[PDB]
C-alpha cells in the first residue's frame, strides 16, 4: 500500500495464521513458533468496523413521495417529475461509487500502515541486537530462547541484558 | 542466533475490490454495500398494509358498489392491484393525480 | 412476516445503505443506485505466494 | 494516527508545552530544558488553515427560489415542491458530514505525519551518535550541553565532531 | 507530502532525469553517474493511470429534458424548473470541485510515498555498509565501482561481501 509493507517488502501473507492479522513467526535454537498479534490485528478491526458501522448505519424514512412511473404520455409537469428523480439517483449513484472507491483505498493503506507499525514497534524494542533483513525479518544476534522471543512478543524485551552478547557477535 | 519474522495474514479465497487507484485489486474480505434481492412478498409488518385487490383507491373513495368492503378504512401503505377495475357509471376525474395523492396521504 | 422497507418487487432488508431493486419504496430504505454491486473492503491487501 | 507517533509511539502530550505543537525536551549535564520547533508547528498550523479556508469561504447568494411551505393541501404540484427541496436538503446533508469525517481523518492523519517527520529529520541528524530508545527518545552517547542541543534543534549539529565519542561510548 | 521525502528530505528534483520519475545519482572511483528507477516510476504512473481511468470514464448519455430556459414570465412551474436545474448544478459543481482537491492531495501524497519507498529498500539493501546522510543519499563505506552500483540499482547487492571493509571503514 502507502506504506510499502503488504504486498511491500514483506513477500506475501501467511495462509497459516488464523488466530490473527498480524503475527510473528521465529526460528531460534528450540525450534520454529509462531503467533499473533492480538493488539494491532484489534487496531485494525476496530478501524474497519468504526468505518463498517458510519456506512452500514441506519437509512432514511420516507412515506409519500413523487410518482416515478406513468402509465399516460403527460408532457411538461411529468418530464419535471421524471428529470427529478432521475437527477437524484444519478447523484446518489455518484455518492456511492465514490465512497466505496475512498474507503476502500483507505482500508488498504490503513491495514498496510499497521503492518508496518508492527515492524518499527518491535525493530525500536530490539535496539543494537538485531539487523532488519529487509524481508520484514529481524537477524537477532544474541542467543534467543522461546521465552526471550516471547519477550519480544509481549513487549517487555530487555535489550541491556544481551547487548554485549550480540553487539560482539554483529562485529 | 535467532530470526524474528514480522507478517500478516492472508487467505484461499480473496474478493476484487475497487478503490481510487484500481479498478480490480483482492482484499481478504468485503462486504456488499447494495442491496439486490427481494424475497417477493409485501410484508404485513410492521405497516398498515391495504391491499385493494379489484378496487382503486378512488373507487373505494367514491363507493363503486364492488369496493364497499372498503368503506371507513385505514392504510399506511394502500397497495394498487393491476387487476383492478370499475363496474359503475363511467366517470373522470380533472387532475385524478392529485386527488390520488392527498387522500392516499390522509390515510 | 416482517421487514420497515417496501417496494413494488416486495419487502426489502434495510440493513445495507442502498438498493437496486426499485427507484420506488416506502419506509425505511437503502437510498436508491444504479449500480448491482458495491464492495467495501472489510480487510487487507491479500497476498498468497 | 496512521504514522504510530502521536498516541503512538509517543506516550502522550504536553500540556505544558504552550508555545508551540511540537517541540524538544532535553536532560545534559547542564539540566533540564524545552523548546517549542516553529517550523513544523508552522507546517501543522499552515496546512489546517488552508483546508479551513477551503471550507469556511464564501457561501452561495440565492434570491428568489421554490416555495418550501404550504398552509393548503395541493396534491401533484406541492408534492413535486416538496420533494425537490427534501431532495436537496439530504443531499446536502450528506456532503457535509462526510466533509467533515474525511476532512478530520487527514488532520489527525497529517499531524501526526508532521511530528513522525520531526522525529525522522532528527534522528539523521544525529547520525550514529544516538540510538532510538522507542519512546520518542534519543539516547546521545556523547557529552552534549545546551549549545550542543540547541545546535541539535536548529539545525546545525556537526556529527563528525563528537562522533568519536559517542563510537567510542555506543560500544 | 505526508512522507517528507519530495520537498521533503530531499532538497529537490532533478530537471535532468528526463529518462524516469525515480532515480540514482551516484559518485564513485570511476566517475559520477544517473540512472532511473523504472519500476517505482511505473508504480506511480500505473496508479496515476488508474485514477485518471477512473475519472475520465464514459460519460452518461441523456437525450429529452427539462426545458433550461425561458422567454415568458409563467411564476410557479418555472420557478419550479428552474430551481431544480440550479440545484443539480449546484451539487455537480460540488462534486468536481472536491472530486479535484481530494484526488489531487492524493497524487502528491503517494508520488511522495514512491519516492520514500525506493530511498527505504535501498537503505535496507545496504545493510552495516553504508549511513543516511539525511539528505537522500547514503554514505557507502566500502570501495563501490559502476558494477557495485549497478548491482545496488538493480537489487542484486551482497552486503556481505563488502561487510568487513565498510565496518571497518565505518568505526
Ligand atoms: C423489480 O421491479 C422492477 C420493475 O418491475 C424490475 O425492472 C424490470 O426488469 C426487467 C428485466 O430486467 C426490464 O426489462 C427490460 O425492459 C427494457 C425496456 O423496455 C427492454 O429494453 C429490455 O429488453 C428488458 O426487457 C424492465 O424494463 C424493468 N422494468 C422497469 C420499469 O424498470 C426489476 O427487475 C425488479 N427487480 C427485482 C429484484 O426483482
Ligand atoms: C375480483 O374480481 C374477479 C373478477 O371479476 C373475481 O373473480 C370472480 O370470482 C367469482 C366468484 O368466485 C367467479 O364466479 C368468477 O368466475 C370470477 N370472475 C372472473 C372474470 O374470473 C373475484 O371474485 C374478485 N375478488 C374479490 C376478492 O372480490
Ligand atoms: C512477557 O513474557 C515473560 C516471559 O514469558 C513473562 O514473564 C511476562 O509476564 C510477560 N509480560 C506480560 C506483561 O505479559
Ligand atoms: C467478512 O466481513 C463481514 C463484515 O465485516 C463479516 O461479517 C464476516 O465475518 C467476514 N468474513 C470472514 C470470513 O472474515
Ligand atoms: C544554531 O545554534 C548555534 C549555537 O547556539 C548558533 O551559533 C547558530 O547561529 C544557530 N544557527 C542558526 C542558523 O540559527
Ligand atoms: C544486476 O547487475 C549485475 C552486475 O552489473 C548483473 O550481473 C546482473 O545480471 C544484474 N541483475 C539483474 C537481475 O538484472
Amino acid at each position: 500500500g502507502i506504506f510499502g509493507a503488504i504486498a511491500g517488502f514483506i513477500e506475501n501473507g501467511w495462509e497459516g495464521m488464523i488466530d490473527g492479522w498480524y503475527g510473528f513467526r521465529h526460528q531460534n535454537s528450540e525450534g520454529t513458533g509462531q503467533a499473533a498479534d492480538l493488539k494491532s490485528t484489534q487496531a485494525a478491526i476496530d478501524q474497519i468496523n468504526g468505518k463498517l458501522n458510519r456506512v452500514i448505519e441506519k437509512t432514511n424514512e420516507k412515506f409519500h413521495q413523487i410518482e416515478k412511473e406513468f402509465s399516460e404520455v403527460e408532457g411538461r409537469i411529468q418530464d419535471l417529475e421524471k428529470y427529478v428523480e432521475d437527477t437524484k439517483i444519478d447523484l446518489w449513484s455518484y455518492n456511492a461509487e465514490l465512497l466505496v472507491a475512498l474507503e476502500n483505498q483507505h482500508t488498504i493503506d490503513l491495514t498496510d500502515s499497521e503492518m508496518n507499525k508492527l515492524f518499527e514497534k518491535t525493530r525500536r524494542q530490539l535496539r543494537e541486537n538485531a539487523e532488519d533483513m529487509g524481508n520484514g525479518c529481524f537477524k537477532i544476534y544474541h542467543k534467543c530462547d522461546n521465552a526471550c522471543i516471547g519477550s519480544i512478543r509481549n513487549g517487555t524485551y530487555d535489550h541491556d541484558v544481551y547487548r554485549d552478547e550480540a553487539l560482539n557477535n554483529r562485529f | 542466533g535467532a530470526t524474528l519474522c514480522l507478517g500478516h495474514h492472508a487467505v484461499p479465497n480473496g474478493t476484487l475490490v475497487k478503490t481510487i487507484t484500481n479498478d480490480q485489486i483482492e482484499v481478504t474480505n468485503a462486504t456488499e454495500l447494495v442491496q439486490s434481492s427481494s424475497t417477493g412478498k409485501i410484508c404485513n409488518n410492521p405497516h398498515r398494509i391495504l391491499d385493494g385487490i379489484n378496487c382503486t383507491l378512488i373507487d373505494a373513495l367514491l363507493g363503486d358498489p364492488h369496493c364497499d368492503g372498503f368503506q371507513n378504512e385505514k392504510w399506511d401503505l394502500f397497495v394498487e392491484r393491476s387487476k383492478a377495475f370499475s363496474n359503475c357509471y363511467p366517470y373522470d376525474v380533472p387532475d385524478y393525480a392529485s386527488l390520488r395523492s392527498l387522500v392516499a396521504s390522509s390515510g | 412476516c416482517s421487514s420497515e422497507c417496501i417496494t413494488p418487487n416486495g419487502s426489502i432488508p434495510n440493513d445495507k445503505p442502498f438498493q437496486n431493486v426499485n427507484k420506488i419504496t416506502y419506509g425505511a430504505c437503502p437510498k436508491y443506485v444504479k449500480q448491482n454491486t458495491l464492495k467495501l473492503a472489510t480487510g487487507m491487501r491479500n497476498v498468497p505466494e
